[PDB]
């Protein structure tokens, strides 16, 4: 029917197209089938010239090397899409959709329909939610447990590096998490919590600042480098010259004018200055102990520069929009844009300003606040790759901890949860749910899916994987009628079971939920399609 | 040689030979893609996308074909899309019966294809008659039947598990947007996307949301009774039409040219703050000065906002599109504003903006998708165009015909029978006008599984005997009447099929020869 | 490290020569199985030259369209040493081989070595011979009934054409082994049967003849066609000029010698030829209603047709080796080469000898024999491709119905007994085992491919497997409440289930034991397999 129509085509058709999606997804499935778990492997990738980047995350693997399959782009912007907003449960994606689809093709091979098929994974997927109520636990914030959250960062920071770089860069997550929390309740994330690249003595080097660190420093030698007691001021003018739409000539007559006229083209910026000079004469009281600091966010002219400096006044030109945005949440003061109003309760306060500069660049430092409400993670590290391995490592461990505190729940992982949705579907009475005919192999094709990943971990350790799962089916067998009700997990030091809530091995709430949706939704309708082409104009 | 043509002139009989044969194959790619079990299709754009769906009409749209008579079959979903929104893969499948079965006598019985013609619009003048019989009225203001009314299209798609919160998430949608005659449009239906969530917490809410956040940090993020002002003009000082040079001679001239661009920044924001805005909408960019002062009254300052952001939020503050600032009043001032907030999302910030709901102008608003992926997002916004161009053909028109096939068979029936008192040379292409009507069903029990010979065998005999609202369960298989399934859809879009479907045919029939290669 | 010994080498290793070894074999069952059946399609095979042809056999698919891939290469050579000692059964190598390395390939992806699931498949193979053996039954074919034979080939030839055709060749199948039997010796040639291409009035018009039918036509017109009693003579020795072996040349002194050294040529033509002639009047002279034909094998001279078309002598020539044999035993005389010794006893006996022009060439039929040992088949057909399909069935009816006598067995078709053995390879409670928890993986994978064979079928004729098999193991296990061999098939026209028995099919024994010993044998070492590679020297 199409090359009738159009002279050159490619067709696909009614046993390609599904060899097509469940050989991609088995494709694609093995490339990530290694990384996860905590034992897995890494993977660099150099692309053109060699730059080299170093991550376990599925979201770099897709979205670095480019792919020709139309399949795995829908993976990719599913496995993409999933982790761009929750920041955890990439692979998780791939192997669920990796899995249900060869899953449920042995049985297309029977000759069972697609669309009923996907109808048991729907139905399937309600009791899934009507068991995360049933199967999630409460937790009250106002306890303040700090080990609650030192065990819910290593449950994310041990799966990328090793044990070295976690107990060293988890305290550091601790500490900035420890002042999310407040009366408001309101979450911040990306302004309040940032990452700065510095190449520096070591990765194993990373400390927490509690203050706003600036990549920049004073230009000039004789202005001062620390500073005790340093009120900050934050102006949004731009006090280089100004260039004055459409300004022409300053037509000179004789060459009197000219001095007159450059000293007048100055008088702009002295105007603006002579405000910062009324300011600083509020505050001149303890001028040797104290300090003054004026950070702006366009340039400074490097005439008036030296106006700074005389008056041992230090300045920082070019920030960024986020950093304006955040001196008010450290220093505690307020934001100021123009130098007509200006009052000291404007002022910020800061306990300890200093500065330390390697090699050409230039870092300022600033701590020691009486309140702060907002603080900074300054990541240290040797190369590029290990700069881009601790992003995606702390990229990925705020967002997992910073959901347990938008919710007042938590669910425990290690398999608990994979297992325990495998017992309810294939236990179930059917006669409860609503479906009919042909669903029961839909049920067991998705309860058998979830099975899949909690051996995914065995396969990183080499033990045999459908051992391990022996002991764990005879736990739950006398665990109901023991009455205790216990979580078994996967350790995979001794390959043996474990319980997740005294190991600390932890899994965020919107994660598995919004995983599973997202899953079922991409795998249903690769099912249901039954035929490939490709067409247009080029 | 002579002009550019005659390469290889398909005259004759074998001309319209390969149109029938080219319709026909634009059925075919689509066959599977009717009835509730209908299969999905994933097709390849060359320039990067992919189009996940089972519409024809967004599957006709990415493929192409290098033949002249296959494109006038693809621009007719183009005629349903852009005319009620719903049964694209309809018009398309049965057009294509038609050119073939009249194709039999084309080839053989030469019939010439004029006469044809003459016996297909006494066909078509039938059939609307036949049409408005079997159609039975219904009452708009049925909430309850409104929601099965809507569900109808979307038991054809993937959400029909969800089809008990699209119904409501469409039904409130649509008298949003209703005009109390009756007319609606969907331009001011928003489709903006948010990728990843779950359906179930998915909700519309009444007005806007945004994709930016405010520019300054002491702005407020939560306002209990926000007033909305929408501006169009550079709040900033701009260079101006003329050619202007200002020529400098004194020193303390230019000073002064850069302190009225101050003070011009603070004349416009002062009288802005007359009124005591407090969020300050703008068109075009922001500086940074004058926003500082727009804070010393109260505002709220935001990026750039699209023109098309600033219409909808003209409906729903009330407000009205102001460029001159000198001619700021109360009276425009935008009122009644319910709630205002932002969420953090890993993506982009999301400014949200509630109405307190309580004749006027239609108000707007925004339908929130939450899906699992892009494509989701893409298979499902698609669906709401397909539900809600359901609602207003029952507000256009209160009729509703049978579904399931229902309708194009009765349309089969009285067809077959007129046809014995039509006696002369129409009769053969006007009893070949059923033959194409009773595939509409063969099609369901085809995807359905069942064997479509014994079943239309069953249909015709109890259509006569039993009633007119018979018709194909394509779930069971089973012949099931459509008052006890609880499944209508309204008479708009049998109309638009039948018309389409037999005006296409009249055009591409009188084609003789194809000549390709001629000029630009 | 291949690259190294030979860059222009390549190896596939683990994983990727798993999935080649399996998806080769699934894509070899997808294309082939649809011949299984009655209900299955007919292919073409259009090579380059025009040839066209009609089979739904696998061997002959195989052998003309050449084999890319490396792993169905040895699945075609099974079907050829399938097809070679049973002749039937190829298509059920294929379809076990495929669904047991799909069925094998399930487990090796839960974590399962290859040799502990081969080992399962042996033991299985075993445990199933012990299950064949009890399964079969034991028939006298000393009553030699036609009613037997006749569904038994029926149940054959219902494979390869549509009912009507099987109708009129089935009786032609029963017809070929009807005087070809020995009791004690117990011999059956196959060979002895000769099959004739040919154009005639129709496929469905052919029918048996009890004698032996030749090629070759009477070159003289002189000759009578029509022979009431026949004496055949067999000669091997070409009657023509054959050259001195020896180098040598006629020297004539004068042109008086010329016509003599010719006539010297004609003494050792007469003189081989006198004591033919000596031969026919030898019995009976002046003796109407007495032919005499003779059959040679190599070349007659025109110049010697004279001679014996005066004493009208049907002459013949060009006859094949293999006819040699088959003349003794339908005419009941003997082989020679020489004409020194002669006698009439050595002479057979024939009842009616005729020809008929068709066409551009004449075939001579010989029949009415009193004791034939042999018979022939005209293959009769309206075209090139029914000749070769027609053919095909033949040779494949011919060793379904010689079986039978070869061995008395013969085990219920209609997939009874992968039906019947799935039961019996579930539990194998402490018969063998070999380990504990090892070799029962391979026992579960090997019970649950077997059943793919009345699946197949169903998928042929249009109706849904699963349905129709919950009835049959349903009608098996209420059997087994009665402690009865009810034996239950599958019925394509209803679907549902029937008696293999009472209703008329069967399948011969060699056809399961070389077909399930020979795909255990190839999914066995595809399973070991874990490299491909490639090496040479252009
Ligand atoms: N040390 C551990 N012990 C047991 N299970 C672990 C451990 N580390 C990670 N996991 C499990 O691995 C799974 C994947 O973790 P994570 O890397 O955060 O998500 P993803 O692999 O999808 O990016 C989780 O379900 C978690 O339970
Ligand atoms: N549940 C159903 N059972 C039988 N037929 C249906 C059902 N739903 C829709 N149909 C038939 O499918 C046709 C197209 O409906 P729909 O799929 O909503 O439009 P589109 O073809 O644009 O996708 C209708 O004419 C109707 O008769
Ligand atoms: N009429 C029939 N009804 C049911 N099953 C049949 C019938 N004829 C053949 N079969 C099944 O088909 C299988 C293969 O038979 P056949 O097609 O003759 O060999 P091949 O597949 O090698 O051509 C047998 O095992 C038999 O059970
Ligand atoms: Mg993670
Ligand atoms: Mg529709
Ligand atoms: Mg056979």
């Amino acid at each position: 029917s199409l090359q009738l129509l159009n002279p050159k085509a490619e067709s696909l058709r009614r046993d390609a197209a599904l060899k097509v999606n469940v050989t991609s997804a088995e494709g694609l499935q093995s490339v990530l089938e290694t990384n996860l778990g905590p034992k897995g492997t890494l993977k660099m990738l150099v692309d053109g010239a060699g730059n080299i980047k170093l991550t376990k995350d599925g979201k770099v693997l897709l979205t670095e090397m480019q792919i020709q399959s139309p399949t795995a782009v829908l993976i990719a912007r599913a496995a993409a899409a999933q982790d761009e907003i929750t920041g955890d449960g990439t692979t998780t994606v791939v192997c669920l959709v990796g899995e249900l689809l060869r899953q449920a093709h042995r049985f297309i091979q029977e000759g069972v329909h697609p669309r009923i098929i996907t109808d048991g994974f729907e139905i399937a997927r309600k009791e899934s939610m009507k068991f995360l109520d049933e199967f999630k636990i409460s937790k009250t914030n106002l306890s303040n447990d700090r080990e609650f959250l030192l065990q819910v960062a290593r449950s994310s920071l041990l799966t990328k590096v090793d044990a070295d770089l976690t107990e060293v860069l988890t305290p550091i997550v601790t500490d900035a998490v420890l002042s999310v929390y407040d009366a408001q309740a309101d979450n911040l994330d990306l302004h309040m919590v940032e990452i700065m690249q510095m190449q520096h003595l070591s990765p194993k080097d990373t400390t927490f600042i509690k203050g706003l660190v600036l990549d920049h420093g004073g230009r000039h030698p004789d202005m001062p480098t620390r500073v005790k007691n340093a009120y900050v001021l934050i102006l949004n003018v731009s006090l280089e010259y100004e260039k004055t739409e459409v300004n022409s000539g300053f037509f000179y007559s004789s060459a009197d004018q000219r001095d007159k006229l450059a000293a007048s083209e100055r008088k702009f910026v002295d105007a603006k200055l002579k405000k910062i000079i009324d300011l600083k004469n509020e505050v001149c009281g303890m001028d040797p102990d104290k300090g003054f600091v004026i950070i702006n966010q366009k340039g400074i002219d490097p005439m008036s520069l030296d106006v700074f400096a005389k008056h041992n006044i230090l300045a920082l030109r070019r920030a960024k929009r986020r950093n304006m945005e955040r001196l008010q949440l450290v220093t505690g003061g307020e934001a100021q844009n123009s130098v007509e109003d200006l009052s000291p309760q404007i002022l910020g306060f800061s306990g300890l300003v200093y500065q330390e500069t390697i090699g050409e660049e230039k870092f300022t430092y600033v701590t020691e606040n009486t309140d702060p409400k907002s603080c900074t993670i300054l990541i240290k590290g040797s190369t590029h790759y290990a700069l881009a391995q601790t992003k995606d490592a702390v990229r990925d461990g705020l967002r997992a901890v910073a959901n347990v505190l938008k919710d007042k729940n938590i669910i425990p992982g290690a398999g608990a949860f994979y297992i325990a949705l495998s017992r309810y579907l294939r236990s179930a009475n059917m006669n409860k749910l609503g479906a009919k005919g042909k669903t029961k192999t839909g049920i067991e094709a998705f309860a058998e899916a979830l099975l899949v990943i909690p051996k995914t971990l065995v396969k990183n350790s080499g033990f045999d994987p459908l051992d391990v799962l022996a002991m764990v089916e005879d736990e739950l067998d006398d665990a109901q009628d023991s009455d205790e009700t216990r979580y078994v997990g996967v350790d995979l030091n001794i390959g043996d079971s474990c319980d997740p809530t005294i190991e600390g091995i932890w899994d965020s709430y919107r994660v598995l939920r919004n995983a599973i949706t997202g899953a079922t939704g991409i795998a249903s309708n690769l099912l249901l399609c039954d035929e490939l082409l490709r067409a247009g104009r080029s | 040689v002579f002009m550019n043509a005659s390469q290889e002139r398909t005259t004759g009989r074998q001309a319209q030979i390969s149109n029938i044969t080219a319709a026909k194959a634009v059925a075919d790619v689509i066959r599977t893609c009717l009835g509730p079990k209908a299969m999905l299709k994933m097709l390849l754009d060359p320039m990067g996308g992919l189009v996940l769906t089972n519409d024809g009409h967004a599957i006709l749209r990415e493929i192409d074909v290098a033949h002249p008579a296959a494109k006038s079959m693809l621009e007719l979903s183009r005629t349903q899309d852009e005319e009620v929104g719903d049964g694209t893969t309809t018009v398309i499948i049965l057009a294509g019966e038609i050119l073939a079965q009249c194709a039999p006598y084309l080839i053989e019985k030469n019939i010439h294809p004029v006469i044809i013609i003459q016996a297909l619009k006494k066909a078509l003048t039938d059939a609307l008659e036949v049409i408005k019989q079997v159609s039975k009225p219904v009452d708009v203001e049925n909430d309850a039947a409104m929601k099965k009314l809507i569900q109808a299209s979307i038991g054809t798609k993937y959400v029909i598990h969800w089809s008990e919160k699209m119904c409501e998430l469409a039904l409130d949608a649509v008298k949003t947007v209703r005009k109390d005659f009756e007319i609606d449009i969907k331009r001011y239906v928003r489709v903006e996307k948010i990728p990843g969530g779950d359906v179930l917490d998915s909700r519309v809410l009444k007005g806007v949301l945004l994709n930016k956040d405010v520019v300054h940090p002491k702005m407020s993020r939560h306002i209990e009774n926000p007033r909305v002002v929408l501006l169009d003009c550079p709040l900033e000082y701009k260079k101006g039409e003329s050619q202007t040079n200002i020529e400098i001679e004194k020193e303390e001239d230019w000073n002064r040219i850069l302190q009225i661009e101050e003070e011009q920044v603070q004349l416009m924001c002062e009288q802005i703050l007359a009124v005591r805005p407090t969020l300050v909408i703008t068109e075009k960019g922001v500086s940074d000065l004058a926003q500082h002062y727009l804070l010393k009254g109260g505002c709220s300052v935001l990026r750039r906002v699209k023109k098309s952001d600033n219409n909808r939020i003209a409906r729903v503050t009330g407000a009205t599109i102001v460029n001159r600032v000198e001619d700021l009043k109360e009276s425009d001032v935008g009122t009644n504003c319910g709630l205002f907030k932002v969420e953090m999302i890993g993506d982009e910030y999301f400014s949200f903006l509630d109405n307190c709901k309580e004749s006027g102008l239609q108000k707007a608003c925004t339908i929130m998708l939450r899906g699992g992926s892009k494509d989701i997002l893409n298979e499902i916004d698609r669906n709401l165009q397909d539900a809600m161009a359901v609602a207003r053909n029952v507000m256009l028109s209160p009729s509703l015909s049978p579904g399931g096939g229902a309708t194009e068979m009765a349309v089969s029936v009285k067809l077959a029978e007129k046809a014995k008192q039509l006696e002369g040379i129409q009769q053969w292409p006007y009893q070949a006008v059923a033959d194409a009507m009773e595939c509409i069903p063969r099609t369901l029990i085809q995807n359905a599984g069942g064997d479509p010979i014994r079943l239309l065998s069953q249909l015709r005999a109890k259509h006569a005997q039993g009633n007119f609202t018979t018709g194909i369960d394509g779930d069971k298989g089973k012949i099931v009447d459509m008052v006890s399934y609880g499944i209508w859809e309204p008479e708009v879009i049998k109309q638009q099929s039948v018309k389409t479907a037999i005006e296409s045919a009249c055009l591409l029939l009188r084609v003789d020869d194809i000549v390709s290669g001629v000029r630009k």
